[PDB]
């Protein structure tokens, strides 16, 4: 809940440089694929039957772009992750009965995907700041209980 | 459980990382301490500074029964015999401790190996690592 | 894993609530849905009204994988060959839903066998639950 | 966050038929016993190596009725929980570094051990008012993070 001075810089002199549209599909292609009871969410988004597929839709493909668009509201906001997926903290359980660990999931499929886009300028501190932003957002999903 | 493409997948990439142990095993535990200091309380009798002759040297070590560990994909609770003990029964590691380095390990690969490390390779290695700790927890659970 | 008396002490429970499986197993669901709603999201087909013949009769079900899986303690993956498949390929039941479901059972049997039910019991007891599904969701771990 | 109205006078209607003592080594025994990996915080409470001693030490003796203790202070205050695990939320944290899962473990030996205390009289409602207790003290600790 408090951010220490090199972790604000360094969750975004990391972020503008994230293809929001490329890294998109790939923590949610690989979140279908290596987590595969959550594809049960996803009955309405076409054929994902096979890793070409889930790697393949259109609709997996553009919810992505959509996902990794919601972290970054919030780096630019880093002190009210409260208020801005509030209104996700409940889509995200009243609605859909997504559980927490799910979240903490999708969380690490994201801290590996730009270890692999950014190469050795992903540090083991950049992670540290970063893992912790994932059990941030991830909890302000997790809420609606608490 | 792994099938033959779990076990291979699991085979391709560890004949890449073959190369290098103290220098990848090394390395997904300064990523351990760092993003999860908490896990620096089972070591009071190391220096986990930045750099270490203990960070680099036992790192090469936890490389090594993970290399081996793939070695014998079929019989692994045999092959981290000792291992499984010694984490179980008398340091014993809480287990949510083997999912942090297990993801630590995969960060470190991501880093280094990218083009190989394919979503379903990312699935499999997970299996892996994911049953390894389980074969070290076996007396708890 | 499992020891002699492991498998043993599972196997005296389960001597006795022989008895009762649509008394047993039925009371662990209802357990279930009330405890954590979200569950009910596998049963839009169901009534999950106090006191149904769905609740009652597949209550009756579970029960008896479990009882099953108790005849066949050192091959329970065979012992539940549909069952795994049926949950993890085809309904894709998240994996937690299990350890809730398991603790349910745990409560129906603290209910009605205390004196059975003692701590080493319950490890025994917990172990055994909570590897029925294990070899429930061995299709996607 | 919020207590329905039968709840309150369900955890209660059976809150005060608990015999903190009794009760007490009971949830910590069986705590240590079925997860062995927490003894690893108790190594300054003696012999531990056998159920009989898990059972049978005087500091666990004790320091369970000092657990269960702590749930009294939470039924009694139902709209403050933050407050009062509040210090202990910190001292489970910063102090120890016990694991969040631990404490839902502990909250589920809990839930089990009323259930074999009350018989008949713990019924699915009232269950179902209490593992949610469970995870609410278990969250009032669960916040040196978030
Ligand atoms: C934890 C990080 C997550 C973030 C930041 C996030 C963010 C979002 C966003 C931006 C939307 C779009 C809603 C709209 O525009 O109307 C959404 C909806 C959705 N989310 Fe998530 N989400 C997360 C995790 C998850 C998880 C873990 C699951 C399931 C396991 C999930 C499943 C869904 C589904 C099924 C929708 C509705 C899309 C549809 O209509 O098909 N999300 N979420
Ligand atoms: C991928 C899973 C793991 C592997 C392959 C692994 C491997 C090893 C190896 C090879 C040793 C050396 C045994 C010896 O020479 O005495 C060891 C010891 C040790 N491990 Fe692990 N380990 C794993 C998980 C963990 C976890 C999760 C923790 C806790 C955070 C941990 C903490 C320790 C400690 C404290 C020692 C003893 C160090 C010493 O006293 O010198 N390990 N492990
Ligand atoms: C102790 C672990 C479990 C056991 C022993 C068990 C047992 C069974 C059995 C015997 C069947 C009947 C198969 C048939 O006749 O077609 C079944 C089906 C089913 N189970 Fe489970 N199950 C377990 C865990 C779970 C969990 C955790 C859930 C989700 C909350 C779940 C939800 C279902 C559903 C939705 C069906 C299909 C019902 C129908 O379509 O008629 N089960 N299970
Ligand atoms: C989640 C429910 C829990 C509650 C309500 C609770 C409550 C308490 C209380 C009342 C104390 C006494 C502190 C004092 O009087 O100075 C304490 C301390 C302590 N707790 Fe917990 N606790 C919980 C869970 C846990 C868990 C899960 C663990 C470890 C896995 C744990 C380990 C300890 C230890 C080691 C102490 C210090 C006692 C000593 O000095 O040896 N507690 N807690």
């Amino acid at each position: 809940v408090h951010w220490s001075a090199e972790e604000k810089q360094l969750i975004t002199s990391i972020w503008g440089k994230v293809n929001v549209a490329d890294c998109g599909a790939e923590a949610l292609a690989r979140l279908l694929i290596v987590y595969p009871w959550t594809q049960r969410f996803f009955s309405s988004f076409g054929n994902l039957s096979s890793a070409t597929a889930i790697s393949g839709n259109p609709n997996v493909k553009a919810h992505g772009k959509k996902v990794l668009t919601s972290f970054g509201d919030a780096v630019k906001n880093l002190d009210n992750i409260k208020g801005t997926f509030a209104q996700l903290s409940e889509l995200h359980c009243d609605k859909l009965h997504v559980d927490p660990e799910n979240f903490r999931l999708l969380g690490d499929i994201l801290v590996i995907i730009l270890a692999a886009h950014f190469g050795k300028d992903f540090t083991p501190e950049c992670q540290a700041a970063w893992q912790k932003l994932v059990r941030v957002v991830a909890h302000a999903l997790a809420r609606k209980y608490h | 459980v792994l099938s033959a493409n779990d076990k291979s997948n699991v085979k391709a990439v560890f004949a890449k990382i073959g190369g290098q142990a103290g220098d990848l095993g090394g390395e997904a535990l300064e990523r351990l301490f760092i993003t999860y200091p908490q896990t620096k309380t089972y070591f009071p009798h190391f220096d986990l500074s930045h750099g270490s002759a203990q960070i680099k040297g036992h790192g090469k070590k936890v490389a090594e029964a993970l290399v081996e560990a793939a070695n014998h994909i079929d019989d692994i609770a045999g092959a981290l015999s000792k291992l499984s003990d010694l984490h179980a029964q008398k340091l014993r590691v809480d287990p949510v401790n083997f999912k942090l380095l297990g993801h630590c390990f995969l960060v470190v690969v991501a880093v280094h190996f990218p083009s190989l490390l394919t979503p379903e390779v990312h699935a499999s290695l997970d299996k892996f690592v994911l049953a390894v700790g389980t074969v070290l927890t076996a007396k708890y659970r």
